[PDB]
């Protein structure tokens, strides 16, 4: 069979610790992305917004690559959490007790090599929420994400637009747009920078 | 390239050059490092050279470093052994391994099983 | 021993990441189908529904396969989560942090190779109660499963009937059925169709 | 040493995956009985019954056995989750989130095979407390336990009486007694007949 | 290096199953301890008493000896969970939902083959809180702890006093002192004695 | 590829068991400091002290170097937990159920073998928080870091200011400055010394 | 299928056509591949050819790989190497080796234990 | 049982019976498979018979499928291969292994090691 | 202990009794089982004798369970395999093997590598 | 380091001295453990000495105990194998064989491949 001949031949000398790149020189281009589903909840008391969101990571593996030809039939496959390499995105204002609050799903491998992977989860992050404007606030809830290991001279982060048109829309809270922008910051852990992805949700109450 | 064949041995004098092939069949060859083995008449299977999948990774056992080379060509999915000023010691069958995306290494738990080799006498 | 025999046989050259079908062209056929055992909770004001479910799903390894004059006494065998392979069918409208609420048993093979899985688990489902008509309104709960990271050319999930013999009436809400459908849709992280089965619980606020 | 000798030739060509029959015709006899130490929680608005229960699974495994002459002061054994066969008993009426509420322990085994399972939880149950007598209501409140995969063909649960000589007794509800029956149903997955043994809880409320 | 040698050679033929006694028909002796550092919470609802506790267990080996001359520098070694023998001590008054409430710190071994285990947890136990005498009532709860699968004649569990000095007062809630006893209780379960060790909290409410 | 090698080569002997010292006779000096991020919870009801911290800890492995010309382009590496050794540096007076509240990203190793990882995390502390100068109360509150098997004859803590740039301000509460201090204690679990950091929040409440 | 005999060796020269056939026994022959090899007197056990489980994929080392045929029949539970012209290299005993679903590749670790072969002579 | 030794091997000619013991001690007979494997003086070690723990399930090999017999005996704990008209190529030495609680199957993984094994020439 | 050395052996005739020795060093000998093997020139190696750490359980080969015995003495830290009348079919080298806490069984997996043995001929 | 290569090897007359070298290339000497392996005209492989990669720690064989010494030095990343007054047993070819930081121990599961060892006759 030649879908378990390719996932034989492709788990060969693969080692899930190693960055998939051809030179180790160049940094593995990762394009990351939000679906936003729905916004659970907006906690002004506990300065938390709990949302809905389906990310999404793009890659090239380049080693796991085959020809359709060679494998009929076999255009895709599919590995779990462990098993290949995965970028370690993480939120960093995440207010989860777990932190990392996404759910670990198959990683989408195509015959070129383009791991496409969409976690679902429940994220809780930290967000100001003034009560000024009662009636009338626009909220800004910032959606911070990036590598915690991978620095821009590994790993290089580029930021695709949020999608909505899954969105359902919130009995108090109106959506009126998530832009993100990309920025590269300084820590200091170490001299290495870090690109991260912020989206703003930027929610308005209802009437 | 999944299977790999050698090719181009013979019967050769001491001091003299050689150059062995090894055609690759089934798979894509630039995702496999190539390896070569000699077996001997009597003795074990020893590593002789390799290269990586890449061909920027090459290795060399001692007696052969400074007299083999190993070349890799895309373009007819071939690797190229060439053989310096060879030796007695040197007459034995080579085998020709592939290695998924290796490192052009030694290790032999990284390769695969060589195919049918081809013996060369000095 | 016949049962040391048959396991040992069985798990011999099997991938449990290999799609388990003879051609791989054609999909997998995966039967869903749901067994609701109460409604739990109808939370007004998080939008939450919890119900006790045990989902059903049923398919043909082809590789699980064995003939019971060779093996006798041995009908079925039981294989536990990640010994073999199993569809990864998600509850889209997840409103559980650990999204996938589903407890694992075991998959129950005979000898034909048709593998059937029954998960129960507690599922927490966002769902829209509009009060409208405080002690008249009836509400819709739209429960979404689906595979997650293989489509329709992979896996054709196909739709059967809810079972409701098991049903424990609620205190507050009546249920009047949960009819189901089969729709295929498509995503903007791929041209993949997906199919997907949707159970409508339509309960009734009780007087 | 002669416990190292036991432990190395017991897991012998042992699967934890097979049921340990000498036939494989016969199904194999599980005793199942329940020691309640506490009931923790009548809770009357969530319809759910929370009480502390040290589960008794009773079984022989023939496969585990050996001379005590031959392995001198080596009387019993103990294994873990997942080295040797268990049932798979569950909670059927559960209103816990991870549905099985049990805390698994080590197995104990004896020279002739027994292998005595006895897991101590923390239970969630789903109850239907009646606040019509609202002073004097005999509440019945049903724990029913079963294998989940298992059917009457393969795994014969019988009933032992259920153990409250550990009983700490509840400041608001007094324990009548805790009555088990064995039955065994029909499903609408199967057409197996699955046993199932369920005990009665029967408390009233104190003055 | 001699650490490395020494987790080589210590790791030869050892079996985590096994009781580690010099000779099986003799009980290996634990000696078991209490360290409150501070009491949490007293919910008098829920007749649960929450406190900080690191248990201390010490045992003797015997399989993990080794010269300090022969290994210079290396005094001690540690172990993780599930990498030697562990007594299975548990809290049978256990009023946590996951029943084991401990966590699983390394295992201290030093030459003479002596191992020290301290797991530090928040312990949730069911405890009879009386409010009769309101402002000035003596409140004892219980702490029991012993072996779930070992009895006497396996593991005898030697009882020390509990450490007190790491103890920080309380706000609504006096300490007067934390004894223990150590008992050998009979169950239905089987004719196996099972020693335990029981410490009494003993609070008293603040003025 | 150089990576793949390097993977390769550096987990060749290696144990994760073994404290990564050249000479096993002088302790491994691990630098632990704080990065501070909010305050996000101050419980003065539950005596409990709710931060989002980023730990950062520092260390050299000596088995993990290698020759950045002999591995070109490959200037570090990351190990995910379990696969090298790490410090057990645990909170000691933590109000979790978890106790460790940490989530465990991946080490990051450079050729000279510096091994930096940084967990974040939140952390819930115990905090005893005065109410008598209700608007103008300072808060001290202690978080309390070290290693729990390893004493200061095998690791040697040593302490770092605390981050304060990544801080966000809080709403109810005015932080004047985190100061830790190092000490080294003795325990009466063992006569082994254990050093430990102690950073005090030291907050205020604004007006 | 479990079981798997060899059967149809002999002697022949140089040149000339041989057929071996493989029997099973013991199991269901269409959920297993037929791997063949060879031993020779003095050499070590080597592949020679393989089918898959359906029939759809075939493997052959390359010293047999024009000259050798393999095919498949399910109603005589069988599977049948056919030899074009023989070498005196083809001398050996060869041995038939079941892998359950195999993708009829030369992986050794994919297939079972050989039965005992048959002596080919040319 | 833990320790199975083979006895009852000798000298006989083409065509008669002869009839081998397997004597257990060190254990429980009836918890375990006995596998009974033959060497030639220049051969490996191959499988010839097996029975298994309950004496339900046997196994043979192709060549003694109709001629050798396997059976079990707790009473003297002992396991018999009753062997019809023998040949040539059955010279050998028989060692007898045992598996706990086995299947009476040819897989050598599931054996422990032989005992000190008998020769029957023929 | 880590490193075990056998030593006593020589030429004997056939019936004679000859005491073999096997001192340790480099750890400490009582936490440590000790086994006996032969590698009989033409053959492979065999297992003889085994002692338990404690000197609690011994096992031997069928061919000496009654003419060896094994003992253990910690004052010297040494392990004796007391040979009675030998036969030609004991004429080999015995290397002797420690294993960690052993229970004196014949499992070779539960011993570390053997010494350099001493040859004893009958 | 990676690679090791043996040298120095020649022929001598019993109760001669004889340094053998160990020349590093591929990597880091002081990162490796250096272990001697003697491989003998018929006999397999054995341990024969080993120095742990600081040289803190060294194990011989009994044989060479008290003749052979091992030594490292870093500034020309090599490890010499002294060798007192030899005997007509220490015949046969000596490869040598890197261990990532390995502890100098003679487990053969810590160490990488020989090289090409160097024959040394007595
Ligand atoms: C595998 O998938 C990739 C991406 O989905 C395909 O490559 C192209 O990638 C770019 C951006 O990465 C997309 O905009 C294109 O739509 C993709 N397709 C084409 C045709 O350009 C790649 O072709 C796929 N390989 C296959 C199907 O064999
Ligand atoms: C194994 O179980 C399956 C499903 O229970 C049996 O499949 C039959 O065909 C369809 C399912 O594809 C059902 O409608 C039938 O009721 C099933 N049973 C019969 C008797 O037709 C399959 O026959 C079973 N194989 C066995 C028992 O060997
Ligand atoms: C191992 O334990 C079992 C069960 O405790 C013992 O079985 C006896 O007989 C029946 C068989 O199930 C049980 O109901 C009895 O309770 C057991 N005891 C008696 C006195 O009858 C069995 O005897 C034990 N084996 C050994 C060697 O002690
Ligand atoms: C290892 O530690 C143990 C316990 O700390 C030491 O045991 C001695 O004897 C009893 C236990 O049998 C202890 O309670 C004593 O405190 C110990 N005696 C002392 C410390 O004098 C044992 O000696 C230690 N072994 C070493 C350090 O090699
Ligand atoms: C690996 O990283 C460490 C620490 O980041 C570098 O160590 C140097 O010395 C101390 C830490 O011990 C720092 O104060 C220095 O800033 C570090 N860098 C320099 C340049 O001195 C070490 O040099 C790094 N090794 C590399 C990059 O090969
Ligand atoms: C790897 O990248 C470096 C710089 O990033 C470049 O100089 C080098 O040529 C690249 N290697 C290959 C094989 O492309
Ligand atoms: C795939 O295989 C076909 C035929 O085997 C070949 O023509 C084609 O070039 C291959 N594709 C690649 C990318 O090498
Ligand atoms: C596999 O499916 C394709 C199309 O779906 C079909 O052409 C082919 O014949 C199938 N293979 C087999 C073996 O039936
Ligand atoms: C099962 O085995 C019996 C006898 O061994 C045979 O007659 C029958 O055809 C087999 N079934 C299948 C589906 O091959
Ligand atoms: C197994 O059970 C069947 C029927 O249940 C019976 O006919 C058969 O004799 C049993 N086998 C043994 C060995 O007792
Ligand atoms: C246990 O062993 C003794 C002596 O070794 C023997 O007499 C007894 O029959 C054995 N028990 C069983 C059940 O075989
Ligand atoms: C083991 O203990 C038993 C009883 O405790 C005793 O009779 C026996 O002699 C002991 N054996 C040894 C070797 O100490
Ligand atoms: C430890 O080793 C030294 C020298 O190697 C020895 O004198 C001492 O007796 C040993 N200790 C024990 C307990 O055997
Ligand atoms: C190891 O440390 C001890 C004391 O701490 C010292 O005497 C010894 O020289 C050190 N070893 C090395 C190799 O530096
Ligand atoms: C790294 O390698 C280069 C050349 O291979 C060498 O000059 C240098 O000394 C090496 N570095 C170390 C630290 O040995």
């Amino acid at each position: 069979e030649f879908q378990r001949k390719l996932y034989k031949e492709l788990v060969k000398n693969y080692n899930p610790l190693e960055r998939p790149v051809a030179n180790d020189s160049q940094p593995l281009t990762v394009y990351f992305s939000l679906s936003l589903l729905q916004i659970m909840d907006v906690d002004e008391k506990n300065q938390v917004l709990t949302t809905n969101i389906w990310l999404q990571m793009s890659w090239t593996d380049h080693y796991l690559q085959w020809n359709v030809s060679e494998y009929p039939g076999v255009k895709t496959v599919r590995f779990p959490d462990g098993q290949i390499w995965k970028p370690d995105i993480l939120l960093y204002n995440s207010a989860d007790e777990r932190f990392d609050a996404t759910f670990h799903t198959n990683v989408l491998v195509n015959s070129s090599g383009h791991c496409q992977y969409l976690p679902p989860g429940i994220f809780k992050s930290s967000c100001y929420i003034d009560v000024r404007w009662f009636p009338f606030d626009v909220q800004h809830c910032k959606l911070k994400f990036g590598s915690w290991s991978y620095g821009g001279w590994s790993l290089d982060l580029q930021m695709q637009e949020a999608d909505i048109s899954g969105y359902i829309p919130n009995g108090e809270w109106d959506l009126v747009g998530i832009p993100g922008k990309r920025s590269e910051r300084f820590y200091e852990c170490c001299k290495e920078p870090y690109p991260d992805v912020t989206f703003t949700v930027t929610m308005r109450r209802r009437t | 390239a999944v299977q790999l064949q050698a090719s181009g041995g013979g019967l050769v004098q001491a001091g003299d050059s050689l150059r062995l092939s090894c055609a690759a069949s089934g798979g894509t060859f630039s995702h496999y490092a190539v390896g070569w083995f000699r077996q001997a008449p009597g003795k074990e299977r020893e590593f002789v050279a390799a290269i990586s999948w890449s061909g920027r990774s090459t290795s060399f056992a001692n007696s052969v470093k400074g007299r083999f080379t190993i070349s890799r060509d895309s373009a007819k999915n071939t690797a190229y052994l060439q053989m310096n000023n060879l030796k007695p010691e040197d007459t034995a069958v080579y085998c020709c391994a592939p290695a998924r995306f290796g490192t052009g290494s030694a290790a032999r738990d990284e390769y695969d099983d060589c195919g049918q080799g081809t013996q060369v006498t000095v």
